[PDB]
């Protein structure tokens, strides 16, 4: 394999995490290329909420149908209360209050994963400032394969 | 995305009805189950949703058997 | 690399296939460009009479239209057939030579729709949707691993 | 699909405003439209319907114009 992706997400994610100054912040990245039917956590910043806490955290499957990956494929960014399609468990997660998150295309223009910002205060920055926050981020990893 | 509809039919039954029962998930065993599937699907493909949607199911079930893996 | 090159091989031998026991007047491998992507569409072995519209000129690096009915009935899973409607052939002109068209999808070793199998006739007796079915569906098993 | 869909607008706009007028379509010649097209958009790309379908015609026609590409 060519890491060097992973290099790069944690970069971003370092920047993405304390700009937006989350409480837990995840990069996550689909598999196999251009089908999707699993995603994995290949790199997060924060303390783990309490459901995936000593757990695997990848080959979890993809529920194409869920509300952010029909809405990352139009192109805008997702957010949410309680709908975490991606975070690797069934259980729910009530201890987070808020989500925001941006997909990541690869250098092929395919829907390769998101960059994604959780907090467990229900306070968080403005989602205009989170947006171009991840904006950035997003057109760095797509650039980075 | 522009999927062989019939293996993303067998796929995703598979995934469905077995995958997400398994209590270890991970990057490889999702690779191998991936691999299986993908292998067996090419050597003799479904024809149909209908027959999809079952040859999917009952084959990832087989895979659970094959190489001994936890489940419910 | 030349990944298609081996690929043009197989194509070459199931298309012989394809066209003879079809009885086609025209038969076409079409695949496309680039891999996932599908913005062109390329005749990389043909057999037969080729159609005065596509006579003497390219026949590769022509763009995909998406919303044409024949993409979009493949990805969901059926063959296609119409006696006006050529979504690939490479020319924005109609062909009303041709009274009839039959092609099924094949897919690669990634599973994602990579091209197509077609039969092209000029008189208007065909054998019949059946025969053509299973005829293409073989083929496009073949092909399919050929990667 | 699963394209980036600002991409997708902005290169389906270039391709039927100006690259379906190209006179010599070839392997080749589709092959240096789509690399263009890939790297202006992903060094810069658009945040909007509007903007690419209107950015990718442009890009797309300045291409032409660069490389002297017969049109019409």
């Amino acid at each position: 394999r060519t890491a060097r992706f992973e290099s790069v997400a944690l970069e971003q994610l370092q920047i993405v995490h304390i700009s937006s100054e989350a409480d837990f912040s995840a990069v996550y990245s689909f598999r196999p290329k251009n089908l999707n039917y699993f995603v994995d956590i290949i790199a997060y910043e924060g303390k783990l909420p309490s459901t995936i806490s000593e757990k695997s955290l990848g080959g979890y499957p993809v529920d194409k149908t869920m509300d952010e990956y029909t809405v990352h494929l139009n192109g805008r960014h997702y957010y949410s209360n309680s709908k975490f399609a991606f975070l690797p468990t069934k259980k729910p997660t009530p201890e987070i209050n808020y989500m925001y998150s941006c997909p990541y295309f690869n250098l092929d223009n395919i829907y390769a994963g998101t960059i994604t910002m959780y907090w467990y205060r229900n306070d968080h920055i403005s989602n205009d400032r989170l947006e171009s926050i991840c904006a950035q981020a997003a057109r760095i990893l797509g650039r980075a394969k | 995305m522009n999927v062989d509809p019939h293996f993303d039919k067998f796929m995703e039954s598979g995934i469905r009805h077995v995958y997400m029962l398994f209590e270890n998930k991970s990057v490889e065993s999702s690779e191998q189950f991936y691999s299986f599937m993908r292998t067996t699907y090419k050597n003799d493909p479904c024809s149909s949703d209908f027959e999809c949607i079952e040859r999917g199911a009952e084959m990832a079930q087989s895979y659970a058997r094959i190489m001994n893996i936890k489940l419910e």
